[PDB]
């Protein structure tokens, strides 16, 4: 059991406390490090597994020993030594600005640090297949791939005399998080004239319990079990945009189709989705145009009508009618028209604190 | 046609629907493994060809490693035995 | 004629109903992969068409095979039948892990995904211009290079009896497109005090007949001839900026120079439009300098007064007056101050909703 | 001097001109062209120096085709002939 | 002394102005043009310091002659003439790649670029140490390293005739601006029943006097001495956070840990600011467990109650008191709850744009 | 303890602390340096073995730097001695 010094320490993260912790139980012992330092200097491989009885093996790696092995050794006797020096020179060059741009003072703070694995691909030798093969990963099916390459490396030291760096890596594992399930969004648009308009929601949300949430896919990838991701992936929601997606429509904001947009109909539980009104839908079973009500916005295609529809010239044949049948827009309440561009955002606030500090000088005057 | 949270019906007569739901997995870090960045090269089958060049490359990697080991070096140092209380 | 079957596959966007009637269509019949599958086995090129009389070239290309041809086999009788292995070796994991990064799970959809040729770079032996040449594309002129670019590659099938992938592209051709116009917009501070603002609006906006557009420039190039998008750049804008553009100068906002500022003067229309509060302004033809009414933000430059003016050091000869003598601050209505850094943004919203609701209690009460 | 919908003089008594005006092009595909990537090389003039390499390479590769391979067929097995009808 | 032509040329930034005069002021003459024509035709160096008395340096890179020289030429006798062409040929035109990225259209204005050391790299031959060595730069201490990646190039000249680019190059020194101090802020969460909120600040904001500033650290890497920045990282902050910072509890707002959460203590001061309803906190010295007031949102645990705290299974000697003990949350106002993505923030300002505008219509009809 | 604008008390009871401050360092760009990129290399050790790929080289790189190369004559053709005043 050890004691963090908090007074000497003075300022830190959890991160950082976390971190020295760790860093004090997982650094190699005095006397491992002299071993470590003379087993490096009687090796010669790119990649090796340096083992000890009594310790855990540990493996070593050298950027740049397969180019020499492979390229400048069996060129020993064909090749002058100025340009055998010449030719590493370049290579020990381009080795020393990864280093520098890895662990260099871009690196904010590298105690704390956790560099992923293929952050450190070049300085490992360009590619990490061999180094994960000799740490038990396959490459046989993709979910132990991705859980691979979420491995992360932690600083315990730096040999000034040696020139080594000793990381600490740790094993990633698939954990299921129990109420939570990821949804896809997608929206079509819909004609009010000749205005093409779309409902504004996120990509992804995610719920959880009563719960709606937001969710950051950026460390994600998408496998056909789940969701698997690096990082946090569940964000807050505002109580508005909830409200919106447990079926308030007044609550949902929409946009423009200002530009061109590839939605107007989609394919969903069977049946399509449609804006009629600005593409031609057409029945193919019985050869006969279907016009959208001009009052109205969408159409939703079924076999009760079309058991197989012409679509901006996609056939389709759909299944039984699984969505009402189009409502009049006055029974649909839209929400506000909003534009997303971050500076149009600022613009529009601006006026409006603007309005509402004047509106609280009014209102001293009629109470 | 999966219910809950979400009320597909309404959204979807503004024209959004559900395309695809999916579990969420989390990675979880344990245990330890050691790694180490060899990063003076074996070139004793170079008979010295090269030895203006490492010295060059060990000098510029000093400036790099110093920092990073000045800072390990100041965390250890307030890392105590539980009993110095 | 083709049909697609709705109810078995029961969700698809547009986009995934597209790629998958054109890659039925696109498709190589099944005994063109026979014969494609027997020319792949005898070939040995780098990049090679595939010439059958009756069918169309297939482009094949060979990730690794310019090294094999160049490197390993002029050393077949020089080096050990290990080491020529290990060259190889290690050009194949960094070739896989190429195949890997484009073709693996973070491919959100490949039956539907578009791939730029320069994402393929690596995957075609790091290098697209011998492709393109085959393909017709010389180099000779920049739209050609950029229209080259442009190409986009679907999947449309995966061999894993003989490991090869055939993909499908289509030529991009330039629509310019009938009413629209980007224009580029630029502005200068001006002082309020010793205060240093300048009037907050996009880089790039778009008119379109009636309607100004906001203008995403991402995956935009500009010629001289014209702004060549590979994606659609136009998007909505709000009435209260569209508004600020047609000359309401108080629905424009603002923001600070907080920091340093390069923008404290402008060449426009042969004029000097300048800050000359913040920076010294002196007619070159007179030798006297230019002060700026304190009452006023700008200065406008021209040679019915000044026939050469010097400028932060730089001498500039101007020409007739085109712009309107600087007027009285108190003749132009300044529009909100507002900052855009996103957690400003919500700081402030939150307070502004917060306040809004608030204000319709009291507005039970008065009424 | 241009004109239009931006009103040039009064945005520039607030600082704001523009400098420079284009037309928008925008990139349309149309035609088909195949281009194959062929992932096994040729190496017979290697004389199987190669072979553990290239089988592992293989055997690599297998993991990332085969998932593409299931969805073009599960797609194409939805895209009938009209006449199924 | 020299005029730029402003009716001519009509309309331009002041980057393009200041980089034109510069332009005029550091092209090199029109016969140091012939003398570097012919001393590049003469030279076989990938590096090479041209030195002509009278006249200063002018450092010449060739981006493929270490490969011609190191790999190409020792084959001269040992490979064919098609290969050797070949193996070049396919440098050749990789370097042509890189220049076309560079130099080509995606480089808007080129006469008033400025074009980082960095991105020259793969021009220069795929390294820049050997280029900054000769410049004078030993990479001996960080500073000097972060200096010399803050060197800029601009465009002074483009020969067609033997093709070659001149760049004129200035040296960055550093420059620490008076009265800016950057802080570093970070929060801990609290609990309001079992939800974990915590106040949203940005990660960094500098003082400047009286007032109190955004800060951009994209550009900035953080040495012990200073922070140093290639890019103004100074940017207004509302009045609004302004006031949250000055100490106006209720202008902060405020999110959920909707998520995972690291940040449920933090050693500042010497002392530990806990959320002891969240983890388990405990004092080592005595053995008790510190339990958070119900109606209390954070522990401030200090040497008066406890010398060494154990906080989520770390063990931590604190200090004596530097911060007050916990109050009730009824002595502390909190500020708005927000989220902070940019689509929520988007429907949620539409809404309050509507209301907004609503509310103008019934203080019309009660006035 | 530092003091100043910022309130560190008021920010700690809603969880807000600094974890440090620096000083604010920007770069200045001064005097000047010739730097010329050879786009031509030295091939006459390789006896005319590359003159295909070399022709081929240079007839791609004329398309880049013509436009260049115009702008920049564009430009000083507009920067005349004080005199023509
Ligand atoms: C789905 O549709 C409509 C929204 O258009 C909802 O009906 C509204 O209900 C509120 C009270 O909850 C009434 O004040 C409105 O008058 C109704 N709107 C209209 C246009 O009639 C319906 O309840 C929604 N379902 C859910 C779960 O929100
Ligand atoms: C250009 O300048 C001014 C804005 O400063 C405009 O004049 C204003 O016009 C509105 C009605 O349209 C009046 O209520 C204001 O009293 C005027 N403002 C001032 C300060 O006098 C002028 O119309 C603008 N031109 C355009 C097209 O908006
Ligand atoms: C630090 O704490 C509190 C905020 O919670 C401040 O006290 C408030 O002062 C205002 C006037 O300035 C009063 O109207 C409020 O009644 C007080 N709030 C409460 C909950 O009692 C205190 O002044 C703050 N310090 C600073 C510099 O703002
Ligand atoms: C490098 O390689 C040889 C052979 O593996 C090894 O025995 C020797 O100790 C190493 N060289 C040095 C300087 O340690
Ligand atoms: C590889 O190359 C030779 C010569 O082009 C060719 O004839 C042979 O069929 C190819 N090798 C294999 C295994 O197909
Ligand atoms: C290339 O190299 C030789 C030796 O440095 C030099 O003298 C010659 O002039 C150069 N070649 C050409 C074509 O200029």
């Amino acid at each position: 059991g050890v004691v963090l010094a908090g007074a000497a320490l003075g300022v830190a993260t959890a991160a950082q406390i976390t971190a020295g912790i760790a860093l004090h139980q997982s650094m190699l012992n005095s006397q491992a490090i002299d071993n470590l330092r003379a087993s490096l200097e009687t090796t010669n491989q790119a990649i090796e597994a340096i083992r000890q009885a009594g310790q855990e093996m540990i493996l070593a790696v050298q950027g740049v020993q397969d180019y020499i092995n492979n390229e400048l050794i069996p060129s020993m006797n064909q090749l002058s030594c100025d340009l055998i020096g010449q030719k590493l020179g370049l290579k020990l060059l381009r080795y020393y600005t990864e280093i520098l741009s890895l662990f260099g003072p871009s690196l904010r703070d590298p105690i704390s640090a956790e560099i992923s694995i293929q952050a450190l691909s070049y300085a490992l030798g360009g590619d990490i297949n061999k180094v994960l093969e000799k740490l038990g990963y396959s490459g046989g099916d993709l979910l132990g791939i991705l859980e691979s390459r979420g491995i992360k490396a932690r600083i315990t030291h730096v040999d000034t005399e040696s020139y080594f760096i000793v990381l600490s890596i740790a094993y990633p594992t698939l954990s299921e998080i129990k109420g939570v399930i990821v949804h896809r969004l997608e929206g079509v648009s819909y004609n009010i004239g000749s205005q093409e308009w779309y409902t504004t929601v996120p990509k992804y949300v995610a719920t959880q319990g009563y719960l709606i949430s937001n969710f950051d896919e950026s460390s994600c990838t998408f496998m056909p079990e789940g969701t698997v991701c690096s990082q946090n992936a569940l964000y807050p929601m505002s109580p508005l945009l909830q409200e919106c997606l447990r079926g308030s429509t007044k609550s949902c904001a929409r946009t423009l189709v200002s530009g061109s947009f590839g939605n107007r109909f989609i394919l969903s539980q069977g049946n399509l989705i449609a804006n009629c009104a600005s593409i031609l839908c057409k029945c193919y079973t019985t050869g006969t145009i279907i016009n959208q009500d001009p009052d109205k916005i969408l159409t939703y295609i079924a076999a009760d009508h079309c058991p197989v529809v012409e679509v901006n010239g996609v056939t389709i044949q759909v299944g039984s009618r699984r969505y009402p049948d189009a409502v009049y827009l006055h029974r649909i309440d839209l929400g506000p028209p909003i534009s997303l561009e971050r500076l149009d955002v600022g613009t529009n606030l601006g006026n409006a604190i603007a309005k509402l500090e004047d509106a609280k000088e009014l209102l001293e005057s009629s109470d | 046609t999966p219910t809950g949270q979400i009320h597909w019906g309404n959204l979807s007569k503004i024209g959004v629907v559900g395309i695809g739901s999916a579990s969420y997995k989390v990675m979880t870090r344990s245990s330890h493994q050691s790694l180490v960045i060899k990063l003076m090269p074996n070139i004793t089958l170079l008979n010295n060809c090269t030895r203006v060049e490492i010295a060059e490359y060990r000098r510029l990697l000093r400036t790099v490693l110093e920092p990073i080991r000045d800072a390990l070096n100041a965390m250890t140092q307030n890392i105590r035995p539980v009993q110095s209380v």
